């Protein structure tokens, strides 16, 4: 696993 | 504009952003860091209508970073920050250089006693220095062992280590580690008798890790899509970014 990758950018 | 066609469309206008880093650290033995510094480069994967204006903004000058030096990709207009029509597709933004500032993400503290002339009691922490709710992932602490090693003996209670007899060092795997937390190895080098006068030149512990952060303290702020002649704009482009900082030479000397 990982996860990561990607987060929301506003 | 030659790295970039002229009949581009996606009915999703999608974009990701990944921010490399690894960090290089040299630190002394009780402590002092002796070098350190970041190599970081940002890559864009977008998938954007027409021919984009994109501006990228970062924490550049309370969460706020310093770039020694940096170099852009062709498509970057020089003068008063980040400005550009991207290539479709992947390709590298930027690539930079830090040295003020750095988040260490790891302390390795040694800890190595001489019993008579038959063992080493060598004791090892680690410290791990970012938030709780972070993990570092693949993390491995290298500890070097001497010539005349016969045996080894280990306890770890966090992740699994083994001695590897033919790389003189007994590797120490953890799996996963939050932020704020510490864990020690230890172990006895057992010696074979070795000829008293020449000393054991210690080599320093090293580590491997990976952090979902940037080491440097690199926050990507905005990426800003307007493009003048179709009929999305900014708040239609989805988002994303994410960070992933490894270790370079990560060395404490012990």
């Amino acid at each position: 696993d990982e996860e990561y990758g990607y987060e929301c950018l506003d | 504009i030659g790295w970039r066609r002229e009949g581009i469309k996606y009915r999703r206008n999608e974009l990701f952003l990944d921010v490399l880093e690894s960090v290089n650290l040299l630190m002394s033995p009780q402590g002092q860091v002796l070098s350190a510094h970041v190599s970081g480069r940002v890559v864009m994967k977008s998938y954007l209508s027409g021919m984009p204006e994109c501006k990228f903004g970062m924490n550049d000058k309370k969460q706020s970073i310093a770039i020694d030096d940096c170099t852009f990709h062709q498509c970057v207009r020089l003068s008063r920050s980040i400005s550009f029509i991207p290539p479709d597709g992947e390709f590298e933004l930027m690539r930079y250089r830090t040295t003020k500032d750095i988040i260490l993400p790891f302390r390795v503290i040694p800890l190595v006693r001489e019993v008579g002339r038959t063992k080493l009691e060598v004791k090892v922490v680690i410290k791990s220095n970012f938030k709780p709710s972070l993990l570092a992932q693949k993390i491995e602490v290298r500890i070097p062992t001497p010539l005349n090693t016969s045996g080894v003996q280990v306890i770890c209670m966090k992740g699994k280590a083994k001695y590897k007899a033919s790389e003189n060092a007994i590797v120490w795997k953890i799996k996963r580690m939050a932020g704020m937390k510490e864990s020690q190895i230890s172990a006895e080098i057992e010696l074979l008798p070795t000829n008293d006068k020449k000393k054991w030149a210690r080599p320093p512990i090293s580590m491997n890790f990976e952090v979902p952060f940037a080491p440097s303290g690199l926050k990507v702020r905005y990426l800003k899509v307007f493009e003048p002649k179709l009929n999305y704009s900014d708040h239609d482009v989805i988002k994303w970014v994410r960070y992933i900082g490894r270790s370079g030479i990560y060395e404490t000397r012990c």
